[PDB]
């Protein structure tokens, strides 16, 4: 799932 | 520290260069050394610290998930041993970041913008530890840090990007780690709705920053409902 | 070595796992340890060694070019110091690979497929050193290794993918390093034309492997003419 | 320019 900030 | 002989300003300059070169392990070591100078960090410097370690631990999480998936399928010692090696390196990075927040970033953070940012980080790095843990005490440490950071609700408007990114990450904690999908959905919905009702107060530039994180809340809610 | 206590078969297995996890520094260390067992490498094992170090040095080259470009634009010591740090790390990786080829991969390689593969690598890692060198002796070392490997022309058909990849890299050496663009173009054209005339001898599977590298020769020639 | 193998 989407979490804050970069990958 | 190995960075103890470098000027703080030089470490910050080199962290920005390392970011441009996609050298995230170097960027993290330069920012660790900047933190260990003992001065509080600016907003830009907090963001350099977070981006460096997010990128480093992000590589480790992605590698751990690949090795864990192979290990699960295989059920010699090699797969387990190499997954353990990567897991130990990931735990060490999480412990290093938690060490910086505890010595002494959090205790010296009095403004809402700094204290919520660091407590969100503390929640995130316990969450990363929880992802590989086999574990209850680690989850409660994540929860505790996230909760103190949320209690943002007193000091920041509902569109504040730090407040939004905290709620985003805390909702994923609920869904993925705490096995509380209803709490995850409730938090993401309330956070999105309260932000939408405050967008009218923002400039074009703040509106862009807020709606980018709102879209991440929407993307999760689409996957979850 | 640090890999001296691990079985050769375990190091090879872990290099394959590290590749799946995109952990190329680990993959390179596992393959270094496999080489230091002192046994000759299979075709698959030579390819694991090459892919590991190509990926590691590829990250360093990309970082060095970013830092070099900033340094050139800037014309404090920080940019130069950090470019020097990355350059030294790149030189150390090139020296490690050249060390493995010299102790004792090349001297123990008698088959054309192994000896050309290792001599091509020796040319490539001198080329990487030449890219950051300020240099004539490094260029002549690259040239010498490439030339011995080309002299492939005696033992391999013109479609052999090792022979094709050698000519590809030697043509780029000529164009980019030796300042011999006409030699680069001549080599790429002759290599492409001789391969095209031998494709009729191949299976569907060999044809795919040969034409993939031929397309790289064509892409360069399109940029160069 | 294109050289052999990965990036
Ligand atoms: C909204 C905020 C996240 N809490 N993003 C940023 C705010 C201020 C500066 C700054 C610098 C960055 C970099 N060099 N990657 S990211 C960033
Ligand atoms: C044509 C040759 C290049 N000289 N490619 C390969 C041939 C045989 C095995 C093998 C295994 C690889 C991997 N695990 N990335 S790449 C490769
Ligand atoms: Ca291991
Ligand atoms: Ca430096
Ligand atoms: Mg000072
Ligand atoms: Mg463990
Ligand atoms: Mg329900
Ligand atoms: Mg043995
Ligand atoms: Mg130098
Ligand atoms: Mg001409």
């Amino acid at each position: 799932f989407k979490t804050e900030g970069p990958d | 520290g190995a960075m103890g002989s470098m000027e703080r300003a030089s470490l910050i300059q080199k962290a920005k260069l390392a970011e441009q070169a996609e050298r995230y392990e170097d960027m993290a070591a330069f920012m660790k050394g900047a933190v260990e100078k003992g001065e509080e960090l600016s907003c830009e410097e907090r963001n350099l610290l977070s981006v460096a370690y997010k990128n480093v631990v992000g590589g480790q999480r992605a590698a751990w998930r690949v090795l864990s998936s192979i290990e699960q399928k295989s059920n010699g010692p090699e797969v387990r041993e190499y997954r353990e090696k990567v897991e130990t390196e990931l735990q060490g990075v999480c412990d290093t970041v938690l060490g910086l927040l505890d010595s002494h970033l959090i205790k010296e953070a009095g403004d809402a913008e700094s204290r919520v940012f660091y407590l969100k980080m503390k929640g995130d790095y316990y969450r990363y530890l929880a992802e590989v843990a086999t574990k209850k005490r680690i989850i409660d440490s994540a929860r505790s840090a996230y909760q103190e950071a949320m209690d943002s609700k007193k000091e920041m408007p509902p569109t504040n990007p730090i407040r939004l990114g905290l709620a985003l990450n805390f909702s994923v904690f609920h869904y993925e780690i705490a096995n509380s999908p209803e709490e995850a959905i409730s938090l993401a919905k309330t956070t999105f709705d309260e932000a939408m009702a405050d967008l009218h107060t923002l400039s074009e530039d703040s509106y862009k920053d807020s709606t980018l994180i709102m879209q991440l809340l929407r993307d999760n809610l689409t996957l979850w409902t």
